[PDB]
């Protein structure tokens, strides 16, 4: 019983980890990385 | 003008007239407006 309770407590730690990563997609860093690539290419009408 | 911000500004241009040479000035009126994306024409 102790063998399967350590297996249950290990699969719970993956369900809590990948579930936290799935529920929390793009963070405060990766939002700013795609905002800058949207701002670096909005200069076409201004340079022209 | 028609609910859009314009700008007018007077520029001089230093030209050279002749009689020996003298320095004359030539004036132009410029005009630019703002677009929808915040850029200027």
């Amino acid at each position: 019983k102790t063998v399967l309770e350590k297996s249950k407590a290990g699969a719970q730690s993956r369900f809590d980890s990948y579930g936290k990563l799935y529920d929390e997609n793009i963070n405060a860093g990766e939002n700013q990385a795609m905002t800058l690539r949207a701002s670096a290419a909005g200069l076409t009408t201004a340079v022209q | 003008y028609k609910s859009r911000l314009y700008l007018l500004w007077l520029e001089q241009k230093e030209i050279t007239k002749q009689t020996q040479t003298e320095t004359d000035y030539r004036y132009e009126l410029k005009l630019a407006h703002i677009r929808y994306d915040g850029t200027w024409n």
